[PDB]
RNA sequence: GCUACCUAAGAACAGCUAAAAGAGCACACCCGUCUAUGUAGCAAAAUAGUGGGAAGAUUUAUAGGUAGAGGCGACAAACCUA
RNA sequence: GUAAAUUUAACUGUUAGUCCAAAGAGGAACAGCUCUUUGGACACUAGGAAAAAACCUUGUAGAGAGAGUAAAAAAUUUAACA
RNA sequence: CUGAACUCCUCACACCCAAUUGGACCAAUCUAUCACCCUAUAGAAGAACUAAUGUUAGUAUAAGUAACAUGAAAACAUUCUC
RNA sequence: CUCUUACUUUUAACCAGUGAAAUUGACCUGCCCGUGAAGAGGCGGGCAUAACACAGCAAGACGAGAAGACCCUAUGGAGCUUU
RNA sequence: CUCGAUGUUGGAUCAGGACAUCCCGAUGGUGCAGCCGCUAUUAAAGGUUCGUUUGUUCAACGAUUAAAGUCCUACGUGAUCUGAGUUCAGACCGGAGUAAUCCAGGUCGGUUUCUAUCUACUUUCAAAUUCCUCCCUGUACGAAAGGACAAGAGAAAUAAGGCCUACUUCACAAAGCGCCUUCCCCCGUAAAUGAUAUCAUCUCAACUUAGUAUUAUACCCACACCCACCCAAGAACAGGGUUUGU
């Protein structure tokens, strides 16, 4: 019976009837880490450089 | 067992004890034997105990009938209409007095299982819990994933 | 509350009249569909790779031998198309599946032995009810308007088709006939054990595994024969000559569809699409279409030289 | 697998089946109306129809006389077949007998049927009759039939 | 093999009172128009068939009296006549069976 | 009164071969080899078929005899009222 | 520190033993093996180790729709080379 | 933090071991004497049955299962089949 | 037998009549793995799961039947043999 | 644990499972030229013969085969069967014993019951495996002898599912000895590019390829005429037909 109250959808699509009776959105249990390119320039500038690479290194 | 017997909730008669206390015992009918050996304690109770007991309970009418009987009995009738018959067969005067006093203190309701050891007509003062008691409201009451002014 | 039939309360005079009345109406309804292309046909798209067309429903007349030009003998089954019409078309969205479906019926039967819901379904369609209805999965470009008649020229010689029908039911049968078990010897002491299954499981499990071969109903189930070559087509009597045997007894209704085997994929380029329309055909087809290797009855005797 | 089997399995075997039908057939010819279990009457009905066909061949036909000799255990019925029953159905090409179901036998509750030769002297069986043409349903259909004929002529 | 345990009445009631084992109500029962007694639609009326058989038995007894022994089947047709009736033109040359009663209404003369 | 053996006095054994027969083929009859069925069965030992013997140490009716520390036994520790 | 002990009078039952820890013997430094010794538990309660006679926690009995606890959950991831 | 019948809390307290042993009560029956809508004090004894493949009787279960039976027509005269 | 098949009779199944027996602690009587007096429908962890007839099957219910005939035990018997 | 019973060999029947793989598939190494082998990794979908002797499991032998796998399942399965063996009562021989009697010594004979109450089950998948021939080719390889693989073509066997035109057992039909149809993948490794470690390095580094399928598709799919009759449907029930209801 409890499973009959559980509704699963693979994607962002939800039926209109299911959407119209929603009440509260529970917070996601896990905080999604941001990729390297998602950091703003202020955050990148905030984090200090830790080492000085040699000037003659090819990298 | 509890499943094989009836049950009820804790209650009183006419909300007894709220405005005033009314003794629920209404009538006691004794049946003693003049010559019966099993009625020896019953005769002792009538000689010295029932007269003083009647003084302390002016609201209870006590009927003592002396007739031949093998098993003396006392019948207690209450205001709510319940009738309880108890045997005083071969009981001492002290045991009869304890039994009679026990009948006077009872409310007359059925002596069966009581589901809850408490009763209240107003269990809540601040408001009974509902799923929205601790849920904050949102602006314009928008549901999750709802678009306003499409 | 008592049950009734169509001619329970009819008088002596009325029974011949009612039979004539309904029979004439059925012939008129069938004759009204003889020109599908003059009654606003649906668009006819050219055949494309990956497109699946509709099949037919045919009645198994019997089997007949034929000989090829190399002298080999091939026995073929005659499948006659009898009153085959497209009944209902369901869109891809509404089919609940991966392809659109086309419903096909055949072998017009009496209206007096059909359900009211079925009778009113055919009343709107304007056709007499069909005995058997089969569902064919087709692509969007192969859609055909309901009520369009279907003929045995829908298939052509050299094509491979699949035939599906209910097999001959043999009732409750033992393991020896149903599953081909070896049974027990007839002599040397056997005591009331000659056709019995024997052991049905091992002692450790303490149970019979699901799907264990046991006596029971045999036959009377749908089976499909794949890769049946079409040798001959009779356009006059609407008869399809399919290679080998097909499931089911004679005079049974079968489901004929283009073969699903990978070797025969995308061989519908030269086949009619979405079907065959005799009314719109420029030149009337000959009475019998023969495969290139089939010895026609009027052909001379085979000479190896 | 009794697919295509048209002959019932009755009696003690194949020969006993013929003798059981022959006794019923012999009784049918003499009395022109007999009652028996429904299955046996239905099995015997086919033979009764073909017996009259042999009677139409005439008593001068050796084959017809031999067939009548075997199936009529009482030899007084052989003249009856070729001189009463066969001339009776001279103008009929079939339907010599009518078979109707009667209530079940009292003893073993067996399904019983009555079979007779048409045109006998016995009182008629309570044949089932269709509804009269004057009933409400038949009157409506008669009016429909008249309308179609009038339109066809026009 | 023998039962491992006794089957209870609760189990037995479910099997015995199952609708497959219960008697089915018949719907093909109708009143015979001739006599008013009940009959089935595909079955001849019991009252009327007995009426015909009673008259048939009387006629067959009269046939035996005229034949007067076994193997006496006539080679001519048979006509049954009742009181107050005379042979017709089409009945000449046929064996005549006489019944000492008035002709039944349902037995139409031919 | 079953059965083992015995006593008195009875009965039965077609046909064919050989004609001599504890001889052969083969009914009645006696027995019970093999197989199937049956296993609360028709039967507390049977049915169906196939078999052994069938003028002899044969089979069998009637009455009698031997009794348990025993009888009886062409020894199977058989049989002596399942 | 504790409250038992011996003696006198009168009897019954038990006298076919299991695992764990420990010191040993037999076997094979096998056994849910066999035989002794010291102690525990079981053949009585309850909780725990999943289910669980023998390990752990805990025992003296009733009612309560109070409370504090006892034992009580498995951790671990590795091969370059002058 | 959860967690016992451990311990505390309100009230009460003889009220959780086999064999065995001690003790307090008691159903029904008969008798003495009471009692007189079913009892009392004593004396007595064929004095208490969820179990012995227990005895007898009733009735289930398997089970409406296994199994059992009447050649055919007909005027019940008779005839027919084998 | 390779390698079975067809038909008939009996049985069978259905209808009507009559009506047994062994058996039976109670049963509201599933599967897998684990556990356990060492081989679980009933215990643990999972899985499966509207209800109820009829006909088949013989893997299990350590199936029914016979207080194991084998083995050992009993200061329990008996038959037979004997220096 | 079971002696108030848990029935023993081997066979028949039906097989379930394990992989420590006999055959078929994919790979690494070789004292791998090729053809045949040896060894190791991976793979349990499929298959794994017929006979003489023996009660046999085995074993020996004959003829084959791509191969005639190893084990578990109460030494799988006797309320399915067999009873040759083994294992009662008869008897014989050798041997032991004064005898009774005995001998994992041989030998002949020797009753295999059960009407299914419960559980379980009674159409899972409708994708197929393998050999041989021709061809490649007398090519690759090799001193010679010898002798492939891949691709392609054809014909069979088995298994699964059907069918009756002929043949055949047969004859309104059921059958095989007859005919018809039968479709995807298998992961072990072999290679690039390139870091830790500026070379290199197929990478439990990020990554690329052989290299993969939401196993594709197919089948099934509507519903009181229904008293009755018929049926290629069927034990009953159900199902199909009756516009073939004198
Ligand atoms: C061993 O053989 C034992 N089962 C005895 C068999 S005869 C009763
Ligand atoms: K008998
Ligand atoms: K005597
Ligand atoms: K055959
Ligand atoms: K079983
Ligand atoms: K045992
Ligand atoms: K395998
Ligand atoms: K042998
Ligand atoms: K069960
Ligand atoms: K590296
Ligand atoms: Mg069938
Ligand atoms: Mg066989
Ligand atoms: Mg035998
Ligand atoms: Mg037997
Ligand atoms: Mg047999
Ligand atoms: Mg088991
Ligand atoms: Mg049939
Ligand atoms: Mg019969
Ligand atoms: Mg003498
Ligand atoms: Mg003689
Ligand atoms: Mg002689
Ligand atoms: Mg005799
Ligand atoms: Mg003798
Ligand atoms: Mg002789
Ligand atoms: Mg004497
Ligand atoms: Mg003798
Ligand atoms: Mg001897
Ligand atoms: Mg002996
Ligand atoms: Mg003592
Ligand atoms: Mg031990
Ligand atoms: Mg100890
Ligand atoms: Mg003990
Ligand atoms: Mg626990
Ligand atoms: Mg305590
Ligand atoms: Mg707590
Ligand atoms: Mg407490
Ligand atoms: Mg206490
Ligand atoms: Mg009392
Ligand atoms: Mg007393
Ligand atoms: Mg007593
Ligand atoms: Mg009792
Ligand atoms: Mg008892
Ligand atoms: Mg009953
Ligand atoms: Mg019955
Ligand atoms: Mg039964
Ligand atoms: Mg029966
Ligand atoms: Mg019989
Ligand atoms: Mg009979
Ligand atoms: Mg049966
Ligand atoms: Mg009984
Ligand atoms: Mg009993
Ligand atoms: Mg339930
Ligand atoms: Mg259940
Ligand atoms: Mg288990
Ligand atoms: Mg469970
Ligand atoms: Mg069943
Ligand atoms: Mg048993
Ligand atoms: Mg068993
Ligand atoms: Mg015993
Ligand atoms: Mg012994
Ligand atoms: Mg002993
Ligand atoms: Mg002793
Ligand atoms: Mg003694
Ligand atoms: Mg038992
Ligand atoms: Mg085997
Ligand atoms: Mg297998
Ligand atoms: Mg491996
Ligand atoms: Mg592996
Ligand atoms: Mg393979
Ligand atoms: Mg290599
Ligand atoms: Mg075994
Ligand atoms: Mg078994
Ligand atoms: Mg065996
Ligand atoms: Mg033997
Ligand atoms: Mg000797
Ligand atoms: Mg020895
Ligand atoms: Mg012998
Ligand atoms: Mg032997
Ligand atoms: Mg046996
Ligand atoms: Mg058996
Ligand atoms: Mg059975
Ligand atoms: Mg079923
Ligand atoms: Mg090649
Ligand atoms: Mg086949
Ligand atoms: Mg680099
Ligand atoms: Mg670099
Ligand atoms: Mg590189
Ligand atoms: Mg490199
Ligand atoms: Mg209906
Ligand atoms: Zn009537």
């Amino acid at each position: 019976t409890m499973m009959e109250r559980l509704h699963l959808f693979p994607d962002e699509y939800i039926p209109e009837d299911i959407l119209k009776n929603l009440v509260e959105e529970l917070p996601q249990p896990r905080k999604i880490p941001k990729r390297l390119d998602e950091y703003t320039q202020e955050e990148i500038d905030a984090f200090p450089r830790l080492w000085t690479p040699p000037e003659d290194y090819r990298l | 067992t509890a499943r094989g017997t009836p049950s009820r909730f804790l209650a009183s008669v006419l909300h007894n004890g709220l405005g005033r206390y009314v003794q629920q015992l209404q009538r006691l009918s004794f049946s003693v034997s003049r010559d019966g050996a099993s009625s020896r304690g019953a005769r002792e109770f009538v000689e010295r105990e029932v007269i003083d007991f009647a003084r302390r309970n002016p609201g209870v009418v006590i009927y003592v009938n002396s007739r031949p009987c093998c098993v003396p009995r006392v019948v207690a009738e209450y205001l709510n209409g319940a009738v309880r018959e108890e045997s005083i067969h071969c009981k001492s005067v002290e045991e009869i007095s304890t039994l009679v006093q026990k009948l006077a203190d009872q409310s007359g309701l059925d002596v069966i299982r009581i589901r809850k050891p408490f009763h209240t007509d107003n269990p809540s003062i601040q408001g009974q819990w509902h799923p929205f008691t601790n849920k904050p409201t949102t602006f314009r009451g928008l549901r999750p994933r709802e678009v306003q002014d499409p | 509350k008592s049950g009734t039939w169509w001619d329970e309360h009819l008088s002596e005079e009325n029974v011949p009249f009612i039979k004539q009345l309904v029979s004439d109406e059925d012939k008129a309804q069938l004759a009204s569909k003889l020109c599908p292309l003059k009654d606003e046909p649906w668009p006819i798209h050219p055949w494309e790779p990956g497109s699946f067309r509709v099949g037919l429903i045919a009645l198994k007349l019997g089997m007949m031998p034929l000989w090829t030009k190399d002298g080999q003998k091939h026995v073929v089954t005659l499948l006659q198309v009898q009153d085959c019409h497209v009944l209902k078309y369901t869109s891809k969205e509404n089919c609940n599946g991966k392809m659109a479906t086309l419903s096909v019926g055949g072998k017009t039967v009496s209206r007096f032995r059909k359900a009211t819901s079925i009778l009113e379904f055919y009343r709107e369609l304007g056709l007499p009810p069909k005995q058997t209805v089969k569902i064919f999965n087709i692509t969007d470009n192969a859609a055909i308007k309901p009520g369009t008649p279907l003929y045995a020229a829908h298939f052509r010689p050299g094509q491979y088709v699949d035939v599906t029908a209910k097999t001959i039911g043999k009732g409750f049968q033992g393991v020896m006939k149903r599953w081909g078990f070896k049974g027990q010897p007839a002599t040397h002491g056997q005591t009331k054990t000659h056709r019995r299954p024997g052991a049905v499981a091992t002692g450790d499990i303490g149970r019979v595994w699901p799907g264990t071969k046991m006596p029971g109903k045999m036959g009377n189930i749908y089976r499909t024969e794949y890769g049946l070559k079409v040798w001959r087509i009779n356009t006059k009597h609407n008869i399809i000559y399919v290679n080998g045997s097909v499931p089911g007894h004679k005079n049974c209704l079968v489901k004929v569809k283009d073969s699903k085997l990978p070797a025969y994929k995308d061989l519908g380029k030269n086949l009619p699409f979405p079907t065959y329309f005799p009314d719109g055909d420029e030149e009337e087809l000959p009475e019998d279409l023969y495969d290139e290797n089939v010895c026609q009855p009027g052909a001379p005797s085979i000479t190896f030289a | 697998i009794s697919h295509g089997r048209v002959f019932r399995r009755m009696g003690l075997g194949p020969e006993s089946r013929i003798h059981l039908l022959r006794n019923l057939l012999t009784g049918l010819v003499r009395h022109e109306r007999i009652e028996a279990p429904w299955a046996r009457v239905d099995e015997m009905r086919g033979y009764a129809e073909k017996l009259i066909d042999y009677g139409k061949l005439g008593d001068t036909n050796e084959r017809a006389m031999r067939m009548a000799d075997f199936w009529l255990t009482e030899k007084d019925l052989i003249p009856k077949l070729f001189q009463v029953l066969a001339p009776r159905y001279k103008d009929q090409t079939g339907g010599y007998t009518r078979m109707l179901q009667i209530p079940n036998r009292s003893l073993d509750r067996a399904k019983m049927a009555v079979i007779e030769y048409k045109g006998n002297c016995l009182p008629p069986l309570p044949l089932p009759r269709r509804d009269s043409h004057l009933t409400l349903l038949n009157q409506l259909l008669q009016g429909l039939r008249q309308d179609l004929r009038q339109s066809q002529e026009a | 093999a023998a039962p491992k345990n006794r089957r209870t009445i609760e189990v037995n009631r479910c099997r015995r009172r199952n609708p497959q084992k219960l008697i089915k109500v018949k719907n093909n029962i109708d009143v015979c128009p001739e006599c008013g007694h009940l009959k089935q639609k595909h079955v001849l009326c019991a009252y009327c068939y007995e009426k015909v058989c009673k008259e048939t038995a009387e006629i067959r007894r009269q046939i035996g009296k005229q034949e007067g022994g076994p193997f006496k089947a006539p080679t001519i047709e048979t006509v049954v006549l009742y009181t107050g009736e005379t042979p017709s033109e089409q009945d000449q040359g046929k064996r005549i069976i006489e019944r000492d009663r008035k002709r039944p209404s349902w037995f139409t003369q031919n």
